[PDB]
């Protein structure tokens, strides 16, 4: 009829193409749809796979292909608890060092994040040159006190990130002189203290190493991680008031 | 049907109430005894509001409406027919809502991630509650409260709006729009920024976060980061809707004439109330 | 209680970042400026440098000259006098020519003139300042959606104060320059227009203005809450997805049946934001061109 309502109902159809090609884009990842023993599902919906883009990595560092063949590449510890779909898997060892549930971690690059220039994105503060604490309580000689009210330890660094100037971890030494990486996301400073919650003094020596003492991986950084966050559930039993 | 990498997160733990009972999954939905509330809370909702129709004598979704008790009834009971349905149905809007953030905090829980999604959401049941619940009792009467109705939830804000004149004078109010129309800014700041980094030009290689910082530096002399605009973004979009529930919590309550006349204390100052000239003298 | 990742517990500092080069031209940078620690509790500290080229300068001149023009129109209302000038400063407005001139830049200066003189020197700062959202991406070899989505917003200005007073015939259709003045023309638009709660485009502007602080709020309170796995290197979790991401979309697909992707939240995130002033500039182009009453359209067009 008039030229207003021919505005609003091309806008309508408009809207529809825009939504469509929102949820492709959305299913570059993840997808297909799979039954709990990893075939195939039979009913994937009825948006289609994007046809593949590839992003180029800088730093020599080659192409990533999405969608493209997907797969864990690890082995996973867990069995059913029902005869149908839809209920819980249950551990069969001890979730916290088999890597399932909230202390689950990806299998992502065996290298570090590179920066613009090509250099370790994060680094322990002695080999940053220039950087320093410019305020805060500098953690650096605190002990370190688990959930269940217990010292674990001292810190001895903070990681940071180069490019953004922000501290990533604390690195931390045990009663045996070996060291680990904490998540800065995890900890509490206070003025004599670093507390953590997630985790029991008793779990410390658990904490999944690193291989080089002057760099961390991604791959690395996800089992560290993983493994932290998982204690939430997985020491609660020790944590207290 | 589950993601190709989903398996490993489908733990047992995390519940709330009911221990195992109800810790389990209807396709890509948890459950959970919250699930089964929200479920409950909302069934119960929508047979009350389609029993309001058949009252009314329409099934169009355009003229449907269910309106609050008139002022008459105060802070009491209504009949049915006449605002007692409302009341029912706001009770269980309130329980769906209420069970629906809960069940966000169980979810949250078997994934080992922070709170602050649940959090978020609370700020908008408050919004809600504010003009159902809370200034509605301080006024005296469910009267006061919107209805439940597409195009008459309009009529009511703007018969509530120029019941103070033209609206726009209130100052809570000015300073909620701030917020809406600034993150709405930063939200299109921050999709276009990740979206220039990881789609550059045609044949070269991907960007990386210190090509993002050049990028506003160079245009406005400041970068807030990565970590900093996530910040941002939660706390402009919560303001917005705090200052919005303040800006009606103090309207038909401390303050109940002309919202322009509110202005007259900043003129009226003794320095210069009576100097001539200007707009006012 | 766990910390909640809002404000940092320990600020570090290095080097000054005089940031990636590219094909920039870095004899048009500045020199970096102070650190503020108070920003840095919320974000980086770093102040500077900033580029400053032809098109930067231009920008900026015109937008002084803009502000200055009212500034003075101010004075001369206040009558030169200072506690006039603060007192009544809400309630200043520089006002468009009136019907009477239509389109003519004829009009005097106290009566029309200072109104076209400030606009243009509007125009000129602001599709400026666009070339040069465009040409800083250009210089670092990155996308132009910055300068695409900022179009979006020109889009509304230009309809408000530009396109629909032409098609209308007269200047005097425009908006004010003042603080009060522009909210009275606002409420005085919906009225004479017949109530713009029955425009389905701004029922349409404002489910998007809404839907960005939904997805904001979502959105931001998702990447803190798995910041402890690093979520926020949304970069590299594009390139090589890790349990942040994975954890991210599933929190989402248990709680309403879907989800996105790292790179796929941010194309929901620059089309909700971008629909709020495309949909919004169709609804007042219409306006009085097409349609002098919206009540009775929405009678006779369901
Ligand atoms: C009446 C109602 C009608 C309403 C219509 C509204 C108009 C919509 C505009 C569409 C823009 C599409 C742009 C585009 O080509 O996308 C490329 C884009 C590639 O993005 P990328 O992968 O990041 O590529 C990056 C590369 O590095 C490439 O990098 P790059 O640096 O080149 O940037 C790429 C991209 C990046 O930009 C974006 O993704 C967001 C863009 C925001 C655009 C806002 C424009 C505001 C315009 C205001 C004027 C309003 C006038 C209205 C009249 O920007 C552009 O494509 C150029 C846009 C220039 C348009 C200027 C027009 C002048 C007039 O892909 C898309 O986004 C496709 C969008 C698909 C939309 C849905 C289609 C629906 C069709 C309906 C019919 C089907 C019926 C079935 C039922
Ligand atoms: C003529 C009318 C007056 C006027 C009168 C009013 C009145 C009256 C009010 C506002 C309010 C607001 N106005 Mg005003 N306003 C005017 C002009 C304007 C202009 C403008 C450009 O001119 C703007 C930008 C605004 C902006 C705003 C916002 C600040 C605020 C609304 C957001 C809000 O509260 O969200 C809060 C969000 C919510 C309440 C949403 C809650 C969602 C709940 C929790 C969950 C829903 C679940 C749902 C049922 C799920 C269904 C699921 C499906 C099955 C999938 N007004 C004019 C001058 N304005 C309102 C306000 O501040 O309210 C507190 C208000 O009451
Ligand atoms: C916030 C201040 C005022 C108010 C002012 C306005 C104004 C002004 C306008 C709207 C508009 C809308 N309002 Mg209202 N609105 C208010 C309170 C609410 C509440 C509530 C329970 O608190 C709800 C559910 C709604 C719902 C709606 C939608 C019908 C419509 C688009 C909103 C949108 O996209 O948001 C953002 C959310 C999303 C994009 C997510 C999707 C949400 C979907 C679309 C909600 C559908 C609700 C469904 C129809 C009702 C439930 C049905 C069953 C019983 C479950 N309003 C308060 C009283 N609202 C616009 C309109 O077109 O009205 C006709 C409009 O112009
Ligand atoms: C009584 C008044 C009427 C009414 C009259 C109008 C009118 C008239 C209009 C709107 C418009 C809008 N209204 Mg309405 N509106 C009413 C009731 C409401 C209610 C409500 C709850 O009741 C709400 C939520 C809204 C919401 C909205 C928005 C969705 C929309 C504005 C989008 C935007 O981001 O603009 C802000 C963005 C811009 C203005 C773009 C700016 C771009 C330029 C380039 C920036 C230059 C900056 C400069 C150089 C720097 C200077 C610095 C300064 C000094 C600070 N209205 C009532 C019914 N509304 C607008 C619209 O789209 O309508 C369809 C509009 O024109
Ligand atoms: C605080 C900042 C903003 C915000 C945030 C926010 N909203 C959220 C969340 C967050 C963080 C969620 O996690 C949650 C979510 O799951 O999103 C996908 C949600 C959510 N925000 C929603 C909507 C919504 N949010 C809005 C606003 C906002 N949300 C703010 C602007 C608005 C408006 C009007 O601006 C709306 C419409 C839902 C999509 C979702 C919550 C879903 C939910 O509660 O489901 C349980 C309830 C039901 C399934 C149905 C209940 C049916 C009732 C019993 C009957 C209906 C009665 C109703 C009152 C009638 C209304 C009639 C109208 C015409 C007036
Ligand atoms: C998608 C729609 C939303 C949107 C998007 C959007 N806006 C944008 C962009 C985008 C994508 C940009 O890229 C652009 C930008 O650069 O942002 C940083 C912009 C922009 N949006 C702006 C504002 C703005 N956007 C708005 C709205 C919106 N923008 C929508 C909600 C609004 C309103 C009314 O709601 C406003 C007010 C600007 C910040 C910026 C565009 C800048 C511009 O055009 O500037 C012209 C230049 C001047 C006016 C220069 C004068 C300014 C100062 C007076 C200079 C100060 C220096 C002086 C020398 C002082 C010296 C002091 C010393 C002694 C210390
Ligand atoms: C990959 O990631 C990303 C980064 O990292 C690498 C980034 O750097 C950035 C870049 C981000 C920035 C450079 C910062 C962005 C900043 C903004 C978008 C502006 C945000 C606004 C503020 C910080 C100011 C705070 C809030 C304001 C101003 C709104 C509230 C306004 C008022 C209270 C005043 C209202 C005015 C009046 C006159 C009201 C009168 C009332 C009374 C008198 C009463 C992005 C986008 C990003 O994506
Ligand atoms: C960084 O990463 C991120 C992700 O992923 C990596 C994400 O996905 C998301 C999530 C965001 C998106 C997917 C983008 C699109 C989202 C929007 C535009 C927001 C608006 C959403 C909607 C309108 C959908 C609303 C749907 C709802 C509320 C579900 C409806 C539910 C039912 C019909 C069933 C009810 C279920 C019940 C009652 C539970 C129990 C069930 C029984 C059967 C019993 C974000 C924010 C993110 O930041
Ligand atoms: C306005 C946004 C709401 C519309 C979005 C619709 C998306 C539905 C997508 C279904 C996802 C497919 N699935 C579950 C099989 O993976
Ligand atoms: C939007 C925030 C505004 C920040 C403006 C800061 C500009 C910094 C300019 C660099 C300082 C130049 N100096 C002092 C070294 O000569
Ligand atoms: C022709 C209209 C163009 C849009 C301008 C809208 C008015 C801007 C309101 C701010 C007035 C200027 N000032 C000095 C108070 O900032
Ligand atoms: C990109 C996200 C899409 C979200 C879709 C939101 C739909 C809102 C429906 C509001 C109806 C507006 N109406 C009837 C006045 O035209
Ligand atoms: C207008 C808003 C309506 C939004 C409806 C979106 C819900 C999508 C859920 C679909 C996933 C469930 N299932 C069974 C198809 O997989
Ligand atoms: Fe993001």
């Amino acid at each position: 009829f008039d030229l207003a309502s021919l505005a609003i109902y091309s806008f309508w159809i408009f809207l529809a193409g825009l939504i469509y090609y929102l949820q492709t884009e959305n299913m570059r990842e993840g997808y297909p749809l799979e039954n709990e023993d990893g075939t195939p599902a039979a009913n994937q919906g009825p948006f289609p796979l994007p046809k593949p883009k590839t992003f180029i990595l800088p730093h020599g560092r080659g192409t990533l292909t999405v969608p493209g063949p997907e797969s864990e590449d690890r082995p996973i510890a867990l069995a059913r608890t029902a005869v149908s779909e839809g209920f819980p898997h249950a551990p069969t060892g001890d979730p916290m060092k088999d890597g399932v549930g909230p202390a689950s971690w990806v299998a992502r690059r065996d290298l570090p994040e590179l920066d613009g220039h090509g250099h370790n994105k994060i680094k322990p503060m002695k080999a940053a040159a220039g950087f320093h604490v410019s305020a805060g309580k500098n953690p650096i000689g605190l002990p370190v006190r688990g959930c269940d009210l217990e010292i674990a330890g001292k810190v001895v660094d903070i990681w940071v990130d180069i490019p953004e100037q922000m501290a990533r971890f604390l690195e931390v030494e045990l009663k045996d002189g070996s060291t680990r990486l904490l998540p800065m996301q995890m900890v509490k400073v206070q003025s004599n203290r670093v507390h953590v919650n997630a985790l029991s003094s008793d779990l410390f020596a658990g904490i999944p190493t690193i291989k080089s003492p002057t760099e961390v991986t991604l791959l690395e950084e996800d089992k560290i991680c993983g493994y932290v966050a998982g204690g939430l559930m997985y020491a609660a039993p020790k944590r207290k008031s | 049907a589950l993601l190709s990498f989903e398996r490993k997160y489908r733990v047992p733990g995390g519940t709330l109430v009911g221990g195992n009972l109800f810790d389990f999954w209807v396709g890509p939905f948890y459950v959970g005894f919250f699930g089964v509330a929200t479920f409950f809370f909302a069934a119960l909702g929508i047979i009350l509001i389609a029993w309001s129709a058949v009252l009314q004598g329409t099934w169009n979704p355009q003229l449907i409406s269910v309106y609050p008790p008139a002022l008459e009834y105060g802070l009491g009971g209504a009949p049915l027919a006449k605002g007692g349905l409302w009341q029912i149905i706001t009770i269980c809007a309130t329980g769906a809502f209420v069970s629906w953030a809960l069940r966000e905090v169980e979810i949250c829980r078997k994934l080992g991630i922070g709170y602050h999604i649940p959090f978020a959401f609370a700020f908008a049941i408050l919004a809600y509650l504010t003009l159902v619940l809370f200034r509605p009792v301080m006024m005296g009467a469910w009267g006061y409260a919107f209805p439940y109705g597409i195009w008459t939830h309009l009529d009511w804000v703007s018969n509530t709006g120029y019941t103070y004149g033209n609206f726009h004078y209130n100052p809570a109010h000015m300073i909620a729009i701030s917020f809406f129309f600034t993150n709405a800014l930063a939200l299109a700041l921050h999709g276009a920024l990740v979206l220039s980094a990881a789609n550059p030009e045609k044949g070269k290689e991907m960007r990386t976060p210190d090509h993002e910082d050049t990028f506003f530096r160079d245009l406005v002399g400041y970068s807030i980061g990565t970590l900093g605009i996530h910040r941002l973004g939660l706390l402009l979009s919560l303001s917005a809707v705090f200052f919005s529930a303040l800006c009606m919590i103090i309207t038909g309550t401390i303050w109940f004439d002309q919202w322009v006349d509110w202005w007259q204390w900043w003129v009226k100052l003794p320095w210069w109330a009576n100097i001539p000239g200007g707009i006012n003298g | 209680a766990e910390y909640q990742n809002i404000f940092s517990q320990v600020q570090v500092r290095g080097p000054a970042d005089l940031g990636m080069t590219e094909d920039v031209n870095l004899a048009n940078r500045s020199g970096v400026g102070p650190f503020s620690t108070l920003l840095g509790w919320f974000g980086n500290a770093q102040l500077g440098p900033i580029y400053l080229g032809s098109l930067g300068v231009l920008s900026l001149f015109s937008g002084l000259m803009w502000f200055f023009t009212i500034g003075i129109w101010f004075w001369y209302q206040a009558g030169w006098n200072p506690a006039v000038f603060l007192r009544d400063l809400f309630f200043f407005s520089l006002e468009p020519p009136a019907p009477e001139y239509g389109l003519s830049f004829a009009a005097p200066l106290k009566e029309g003139g200072l109104w076209l003189i400030a606009s243009f020197f509007m125009f000129v700062a602001v599709w400026s300042w666009w070339g040069r959202t465009y040409l800083r991406a250009q210089a670092l070899g990155m996308g132009k959606h910055t300068a695409w989505a900022f179009l979006s917003a020109i889009w509304l200005w230009m309809v408000l104060g530009f396109i629909r007073p032409i098609l209308m015939g007269s200047w005097s259709e425009a908006v004010p320059y003042g603080i009060f003045s522009h909210l009275d023309w606002t409420n005085n638009f919906s009225l004479v227009h017949g109530n713009l709660f029955y425009n389905p485009f701004h029922g349409l502007s404002i489910a998007f203005l809404y839907g960005s602080a939904l997805l904001f709020a979502m959105h931001g309170a998702t990447i803190l809450a798995v910041s402890r796995f690093g979520g926020e290197r949304e970069l590299e979790q594009i390139a090589d997805r890790g349990t942040a991401a994975e954890r991210a979309a599933l929190f989402w697909r248990w709680t309403m049946g879907f989800n996105a992707t790292m790179e796929g939240i941010h194309r929901w995130a620059i089309w909700m934001a971008v629909l709020v002033t495309l949909t919004g500039g169709i609804g007042i182009l219409l306006s009085g061109t097409v349609v002098d009453n919206w009540y009775v359209w929405g009678q006779n067009h369901g």
